[PDB]
């Protein structure tokens, strides 16, 4: 999920 | 919470400072194509939902949300919030969409949602809409789009403080208590135009991406499932 | 226009009156051909009365008949929606399509991409009755989407029509003792309900279109007619 | 034309 990895950084 | 402390003008100054840049598109006014354009755009959207995504962690409040709720509340929401930026700096420019600073197109350049592209930024012109209005909208878009789809009971604390702040413009702009009420009656009701904007877009956007003559970018493309899954 | 002129109080016993009857489904007491055909049906029974509701809507016959006819063929199911969401709000889990057709969200598997629009509406019911929506707001509300859905689709004669209907909205909130803060912060939360009312609405149109491309279920010339306003 | 041309003028 990219959303959620770019999210998370 | 750190949001729910905050007063109208440092909530404002808070939204003004989290602004994303205005970014450029790579069109090329001697190369000439339909389906070129939609690349354009979608390349720009791509960009732009990467500082989307840094924009939403600065709005007051979404990051004390988990990072399951961030997510959903981005997927619903994205293509509002590249629609409203898009109509807001497009004001100045009657008749015509700004995607980009080089990249300024009007109608005979889809042709519906330009239509009500054109016609939301005209209505912000009449309006005559305060850029310190513009970012209060851009939030509520995103903390309210998905909030029907303990954690959404802040999200509505947030909202309502939201509220408080445009009242607070409204009031140092020198409206009557009446005026207050209607303005802000007037820009919530757009939030409905632009959420059948979205929706319709996103229609679109699926249908580009059977007919496959556009490629999507890998986000764009998982952003797109997220409203049919 | 006469709407204008028209107080507080007036404009709300005008609404009020104006308020269509609550419809009965068919008796007998599901698959996902019967399910949508007795919606279907009902829905479209419902349509003749909103046409007469909306031309009792202060404002609403000083349009042109063609802006009429817009405003209607792009609120038509978001009205019917917010009906249903606002009389399903005494039944929580459950949404009351009419008196005798009360359905859980279970039911909405029966058809496909159904149960996604049945959380939504119950969702929706659910802050409603959350809220302690009064039958004199949600006139207000179902009023507000009529003038203001299409409205940017064509104006001034229906924002200020608008307008008025938020000075409305207003005196109740006034009338049931809320402060100037609670009265403005109810009056966003209200509208922005409407925001999910329209994305209801929109899910709603696609489903219709599925429907009257399976052939499943038949559906009047007239509700058609509202579908095809949409293609 | 449409039927709900009819329906709002009756
Ligand atoms: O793949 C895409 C193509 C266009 C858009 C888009 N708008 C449209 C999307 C779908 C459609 F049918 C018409 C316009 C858009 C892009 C950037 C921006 O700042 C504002 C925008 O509105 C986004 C992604
Ligand atoms: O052909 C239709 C079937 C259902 C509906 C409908 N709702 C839906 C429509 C599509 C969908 F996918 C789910 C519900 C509806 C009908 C009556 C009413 O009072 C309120 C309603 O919301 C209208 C016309």
């Amino acid at each position: 999920k990219i959303l959620h990895r770019l999210l998370q950084d | 919470s750190l949001a729910l402390s905050l007063t109208a003008d440092q909530m404002v100054s808070a939204l003004l400072d989290a602004e994303p840049p205005i970014l450029y598109s790579e069109y090329d006014p001697t190369r000439p194509s339909e389906a070129s354009m939609m690349g354009l755009l979608t390349n720009l959207a791509d960009r732009e939902l990467v500082h989307m995504i840094n924009w939403a962690k600065r709005v007051p409040g979404f990051v004390d949300l988990t990072l399951h709720d961030q997510v959903h509340l981005l997927e619903c929401a994205w293509l509002e919030i590249l629609m409203i930026g898009l109509v807001w700096r497009s004001m100045e420019h009657p008749g015509k969409l700004l995607f980009a600073p080089n990249l300024l197109l009007d109608r005979n350049q889809m042709v519906e949602i330009f239509d009500m592209l054109l016609a939301t930024s005209s209505r912000f012109r009449m309006m005559n809409l305060q850029g310190e209005e513009f970012v209060c909208l851009k939030s509520i878009i995103l903390l309210n789009s998905g909030v029907y789809t303990e954690e959404k009971d802040h999200i509505h604390r947030v909202l309502d403080k939201i509220t408080d702040t445009l009242i607070h413009l409204m009031a140092k702009a020198g409206l009557t208590l009446q005026q207050q009420h209607q303005r802000l009656a007037q820009l919530l009701l757009i939030l409905s135009h632009i959420r059948h904007m979205s929706n319709k877009g996103m229609e679109h956007l699926y249908s580009m991406k059977c007919k496959n003559v556009v490629p999507l970018s890998d986000l764009l493309l998982e952003m797109l499932d997220a409203h049919r899954l």
